[PDB]
């Protein structure tokens, strides 16, 4: 027997991105996992470098990150790098959750990685959220400050929490200096559901781009899938490229450029762009409480997938009707996201809270009907 | 003579019917008291719970109501 | 014997709200009990005894 | 015997209770290091003149 | 959604003279759109089968419907990662997507769906 | 739902003939200029309707709401927004 089989440890390794049995027909979708892979460690590289560069004081902060930028042999590299992976690991991540509800991913047998998946989505906002408050400039304080007042929405406790969560009674240096522990931390978590998911897919393998069982036509995930991650990698890397050397602000706000004023209020606040969907969620709500209801919900809707797609057939690739129904989902989704960055005057407000309605009816009403629907089409029409 | 058995079925849901379900009522009670025994007592150290619940408690609430003297509080 | 183990005991959701309430009766019985005690032991030594002079 | 089995179970169930009572001592007080410290709580106070301020 | 419900819903549409004269032409334009015949399926071929239920079913299909099958998804798979379509006799002729597998779903699924009733049954 | 080399889970399979030849035998970009017109435009030109319809309607509704705001905020829509708010 073959080392690479025999040994425990050589064979985990092995049993993951070698011999690794995996479907012949996988699209170039199916490279958005290893690219978050690549987004992580990156990450990782880059933060742990920042970190020994970074003060954590609020005296300190917007400082020591010009310092990092002026000062640290490329610095302004490590930290550009930083910044502008935090943002392809959302374009990756949406690219993902897009393949896998398109493909039906989540369906039996694979509601367990991705009910994992849903965690690792909220656990990858907060520690997006908390690295942006690092920088202590305007768009941080002010960040941090509202974000972080959601929390009083939560009755009776709920001001209570908030001040817990502070250390104080304002966003402060205490505010700063945990958010960065728990900044340092909050990747590892991630890393360690990221490796839960696919121990929970290994049970059933990848789904395929035709929804039907790969069992019938394996290939070896190396060399095949080895060597086709390269392209997307070194794609990945040319966009990488164009932000961080040439454009490395086009995707970050100039108020963060100014160092946090407790007093002055910047003139609008919007939250870093992958957030900006879930913020339009909040704002169609006008009750606090709601708003916050309806937002957090707005990501744990995920989670009733695998009940309300009622469909025999895994995946839209056959299915003319689901696939409009989700390209005007995905659409709806994109508009949120500018109405997210809009300010709050006609006719956006009312724009925003029938995209809301949209993006709940979605999974509510729309996709069980269409559905079953496609379901009686599929007999009748093949009879 | 019997020509058929006699029976006819429940209704029932995920493998639940209400005859099991009624005989389980009171356990989740038992578990809801657990739940919320444990859940006051993890929060007892919490300013609000002692002004807002515990300090309520009739003969018993008086343990939550302590004052430290104005000439010890530098605050 | 048979009657407490049949109230408190021999359902699990029973027996453990039972604990949880012994352990907020101790929790609360436990801290006036030190605080009493430790108050004997050094008597004349903290602050709350001298206070009274200022 | 019920008796038996409920001496036991009073040790078990000891057990468990000081190990409730020791869980939320510890958690308690170790949280509470992210409650304010103390020189926060000691900001508190601010004078400010008034004839200075213009009507409106 | 079980197959049984599937079955029995088209059937109520089927009875309709009302219903099927405005269902079965949009039903058979939406398989013409769907496409799968051009991959060179039988509409049972995609049938999610990661079930208990299903894996019995295709336990208890005949041999030769079985070799044929895993001939079709093999196939099926190869012009999939190809990024062609079936050309000549290998695409799925309308009389050629006959409904092999829903005889045996459905005699699985009535078993399956009696057991669940009779654990519930009362003695009256 | 998944075995593993040798017991895949896969139904029996007989009567196929597999047939390749060697990466070293091939040519790898054998056919890529008819592939990379041809192939790619059927295969847009099936999908183009699913992708236009949604881009259109939301790119739409988009360009209404930003004009109609941008409008509001002039001294010609002085009285409409006042209605507005
Ligand atoms: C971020 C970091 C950068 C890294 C790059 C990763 C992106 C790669 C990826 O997943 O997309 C490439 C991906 C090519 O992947 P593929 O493996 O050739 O086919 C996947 C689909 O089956 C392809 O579907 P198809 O075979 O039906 O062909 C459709 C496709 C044509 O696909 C192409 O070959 C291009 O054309 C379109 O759908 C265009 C829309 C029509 C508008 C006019 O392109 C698209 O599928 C784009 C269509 C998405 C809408
Ligand atoms: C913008 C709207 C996109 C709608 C897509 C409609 C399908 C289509 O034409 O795509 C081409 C292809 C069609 O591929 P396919 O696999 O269905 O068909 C291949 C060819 N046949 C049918 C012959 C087998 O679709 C994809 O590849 C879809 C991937 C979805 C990724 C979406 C990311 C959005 C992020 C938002 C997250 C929340
Ligand atoms: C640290 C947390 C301690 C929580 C204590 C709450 C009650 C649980 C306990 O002590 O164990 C009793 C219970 C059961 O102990 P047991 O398994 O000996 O009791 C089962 C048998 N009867 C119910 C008849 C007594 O423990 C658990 O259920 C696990 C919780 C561990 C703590
Ligand atoms: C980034 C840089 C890219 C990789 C650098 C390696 C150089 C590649 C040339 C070497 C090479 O082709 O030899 C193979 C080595 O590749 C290998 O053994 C690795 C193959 C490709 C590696 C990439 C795997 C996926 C990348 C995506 C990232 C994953 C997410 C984690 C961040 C042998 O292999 P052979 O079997 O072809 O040999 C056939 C005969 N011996
Ligand atoms: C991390 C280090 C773990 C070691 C624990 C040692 C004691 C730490 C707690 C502080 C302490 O002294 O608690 C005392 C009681 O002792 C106790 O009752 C604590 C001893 C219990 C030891 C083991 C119990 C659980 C420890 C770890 C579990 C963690 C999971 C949940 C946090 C004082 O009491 P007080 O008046 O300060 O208490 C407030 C409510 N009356
Ligand atoms: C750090 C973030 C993540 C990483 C590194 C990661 C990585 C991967 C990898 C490598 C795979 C196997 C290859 C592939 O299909 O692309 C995969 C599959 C999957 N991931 Fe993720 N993932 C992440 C986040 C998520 C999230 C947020 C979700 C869901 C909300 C999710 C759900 C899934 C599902 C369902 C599959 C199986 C899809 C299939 O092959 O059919 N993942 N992931
Ligand atoms: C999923 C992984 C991570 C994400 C998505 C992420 C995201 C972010 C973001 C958005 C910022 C604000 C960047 C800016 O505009 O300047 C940031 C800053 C920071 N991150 Fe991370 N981060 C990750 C991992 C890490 C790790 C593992 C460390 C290790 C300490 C770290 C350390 C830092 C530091 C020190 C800063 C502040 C300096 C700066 O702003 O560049 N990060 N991070
Ligand atoms: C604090 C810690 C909480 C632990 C709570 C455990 C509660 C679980 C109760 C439970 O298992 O009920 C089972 C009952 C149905 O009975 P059966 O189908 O298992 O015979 O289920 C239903 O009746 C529904
Ligand atoms: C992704 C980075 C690479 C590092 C590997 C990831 C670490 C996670 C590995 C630990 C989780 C346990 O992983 C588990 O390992 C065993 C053997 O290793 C695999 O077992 C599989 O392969 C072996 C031989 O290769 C066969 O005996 C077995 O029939 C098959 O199921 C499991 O399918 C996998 O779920
Ligand atoms: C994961 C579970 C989440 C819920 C748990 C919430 C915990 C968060 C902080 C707990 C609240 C702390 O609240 C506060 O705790 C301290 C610490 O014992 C108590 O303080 C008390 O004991 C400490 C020593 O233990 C003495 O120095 C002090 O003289 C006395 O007042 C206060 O009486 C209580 O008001
Ligand atoms: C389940 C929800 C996960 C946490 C989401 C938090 C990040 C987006 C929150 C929105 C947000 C709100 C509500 C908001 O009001 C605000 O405006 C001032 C923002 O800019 C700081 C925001 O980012």
């Amino acid at each position: 027997m073959a080392l690479r089989k025999k040994n425990s440890l050589l064979n985990m390794a092995n049993s993951y991105v070698l011999d690794s049995p995996q479907p012949s027909n996988l699209n170039y979708f199916w490279n958005f996992g290893s690219l978050l892979a690549l987004c992580l460690v990156i990450q990782l590289a880059t933060g742990i470098t920042l970190a020994m560069h970074y003060t954590s004081h609020a005296s300190l902060a917007f400082d020591s990150v010009e310092h990092i930028m002026r000062d640290v042999n490329f610095g302004w590299f490590i930290r550009y790098a930083h910044a502008n992976t935090a943002s392809f690991f959302f374009i990756c991540i949406y690219a993902h959750m897009g393949r896998n509800i398109y493909y039906g991913s989540y369906k039996t047998p694979r509601v367990l990685p991705w009910s994992i998946g849903v965690i690792i989505f909220l656990l990858l906002i907060i520690t997006a959220f908390m690295g942006y408050v690092l920088v202590f400039g305007q768009m941080s304080l002010w960040g941090a400050t509202v974000i972080c007042n959601l929390v009083s929405a939560i009755p009776w406790l709920g001001e209570d929490i908030v001040h817990f969560l502070w250390g104080g009674f304002s966003v402060g240096n205490p505010t700063l200096q945990r958010f960065f522990a728990l900044h340092y931390l909050m990747p590892f978590v991630l890393a360690v559901f990221a490796l839960l998911h696919l121990i929970a897919l290994h049970t059933a393998g990848s789904s395929n781009p035709l929804g039907i069982t790969s069992n019938v036509d394996k290939l070896s995930m190396h060399p095949y899938y080895s060597f086709k991650d390269l392209i997307t990698v070194f794609a990945f890397l040319l966009m990488f490229t164009l932000f961080v050397f040439f454009s490395p602000d086009k995707l970050g706000h100039p108020d963060n450029y100014i160092p946090a004023n407790p007093m002055v209020t910047p003139a609008s606040i919007v939250p870093e762009w992958y957030l900006l969907p879930f913020y339009a969620i909040l704002r169609a709500i006008p009750d606090k409480l709601g708003g916050v209801i309806a937002m957090v919900a707005a990501i744990l809707i995920l989670l009733i997938l695998p009940i309300v797609d009622r469909s025999i057939i895994r995946g839209n690739a056959f299915k003319p009707i689901s696939k409009l129904l989700f390209g005007f989902f995905i659409c709806n989704f994109l508009l949120l996201g500018v109405l997210g960055q809009v300010h709050i005057e006609p006719p956006f407000i009312v724009l925003g809270q029938i995209c809301t309605i949209f993006y709940f009816s979605y999974f509510l009403i729309l996709l069980p009907m269409v559905s079953t629907i496609e379901n009686i089409f599929f007999y009748i029409g093949s009879l | 003579y019997v020509k058929k058995p006699s029976y006819k079925i429940v209704p029932h849901f995920l493998g639940f019917n209400i005859p099991t379900v009624s005989k389980w009522i009171p356990i989740f009670g038992i578990w809801g008291a657990a739940a919320g025994i444990g859940a006051l007592f993890l929060i007892e150290g919490v300013p609000r719970t002692r002004q807002d619940i515990l300090s309520k408690i009739p003969i018993i609430g008086e343990h939550w109501i302590r004052e430290i003297p104005a000439s010890d509080n530098p605050f | 014997a048979t009657t407490f183990y049949n109230v408190f005991v021999k359902r699990n959701s029973a027996f453990v709200a039972t604990i949880l309430a012994s352990a907020f009766v101790f929790d609360m019985t436990f801290e006036t009990a030190i605080d009493n005690f430790w108050d004997r032991i050094n008597a004349g030594k903290q602050w709350k005894d001298i206070r009274h002079k200022y | 015997t019920d008796a038996n089995r409920l001496f036991s179970y009073f040790m078990i169930g000891s057990f468990g209770m000081l190990s409730a009572a020791g869980a939320k001592a510890t958690v308690q007080d170790f949280l509470s290091n992210m409650s304010a410290s103390a020189d926060v709580l000691a900001m508190a106070k601010v004078e400010v003149k008034l004839g200075a301020i213009p009507l409106g | 959604a079980s197959i049984t419900s599937v079955v029995k819903t088209s059937e109520l549409i089927l009875k309709s003279p009302l219903l099927s004269k405005i269902v079965v032409p949009l039903a058979k334009t939406y398989v013409k759109f769907s496409g799968y015949r051009q991959l060179g399926f039988k509409m049972n071929d995609l049938i999610i089968e990661e079930t208990p239920n299903m894996q019995l079913a295709l336990r208890r299909l005949p041999p030769t419907e079985s070799y044929d099958r895993v001939y079709r998804l093999i196939r099926a798979t190869q012009f999939s990662l190809s990024h062609k379509l079936a050309t000549g006799n290998d695409i799925t002729k309308p009389e050629e997507d006959d409904h092999y597998l829903i005889p045996y779903i459905l005699d699985v699924e009535a078993e399956a769906f009696e057991k669940d009733a009779l654990d519930n049954l009362e003695v009256v | 739902y998944m075995g593993w080399w040798g017991h895949m889970g896969s139904p029996p399979q007989k009567g196929i003939a597999g047939y390749t030849i060697s990466p070293f035998a091939a040519r790898p970009f054998a056919g890529v200029v008819h592939a990379a017109i041809f192939n790619t435009f059927r295969r847009t030109k099936n999908q183009a309707l699913f992708v236009i319809l949604p881009v259109s309607f939301f790119y739409y509704v988009w360009t209404q709401a930003s004009e109609k705001n941008e409008w509001l905020y002039t001294k010609a829509g002085r009285h409409e927004l006042a209605k507005a708010l």
